[PDB]
């Protein structure tokens, strides 16, 4: 689940960008 | 190619198994994190997890051998068996949609404290249809 967690920070990102 | 920031988020990433920051992942520290995402590994399965990316065999898992493995899936954009597994871990209850509750989860983990505004905003941007959860297909869309 290494990328799983890596993707689950990448939905956070992407909510705090625009 | 990997970047500069690319392996940033990487290291982020390996840092939040790092606990004790030693530079290698153990099946402990898997464990740890991985009851802390809604799963409940037996050694057997954390230590075939391990040896997965542990390329030199030496029954951890260091940082070049994490940026390896993380910097091919990430190739790997036609690849949907990623996005299951992130849908999983957020899916805790297995019924097939993220609820607000299973999102904050998996941001709290993250270490990221979010407001209930905060949490309903993250949904709010997925939930295309509008019935206050991430199904599968919204959850999809919004990672691609
Ligand atoms: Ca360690
Ligand atoms: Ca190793
Ligand atoms: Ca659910
Ligand atoms: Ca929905």
């Amino acid at each position: 689940k290494f990328y799983a967690t890596f993707l689950a920070a990448e939905y956070f990102r992407k909510f705090k960008k625009r | 190619q990997l970047t500069e920031e690319q392996i940033a988020e990487f290291k982020e990433a390996f840092s939040l198994f790092d606990k004790d920051g030693d530079g290698t992942i153990t099946t402990k520290e898997l464990g740890t994190v991985m009851r802390s995402l809604g799963q409940n590994p037996t050694e057997a399965e954390l230590q075939d997890m391990i040896n997965e990316v542990d390329a030199d065999g030496n029954g951890t898992i260091d940082f070049p051998e994490f940026l390896t493995m993380m910097a091919r899936k990430m190739k790997d954009t036609d690849s949907e068996e990623e996005i299951r597994e992130a849908f999983r871990v957020f899916d805790k209850d297995g019924n097939g949609y993220i609820s607000a509750a299973e999102l904050r989860h998996v941001m709290t983990n993250l270490g990221e404290k979010l407001t209930d505004e905060e949490v309903d905003e993250m949904i709010r941007e997925a939930d295309i249809d509008g019935d206050g959860q991430v199904n599968y297909e919204e959850f999809v869309q919004m990672m691609t």
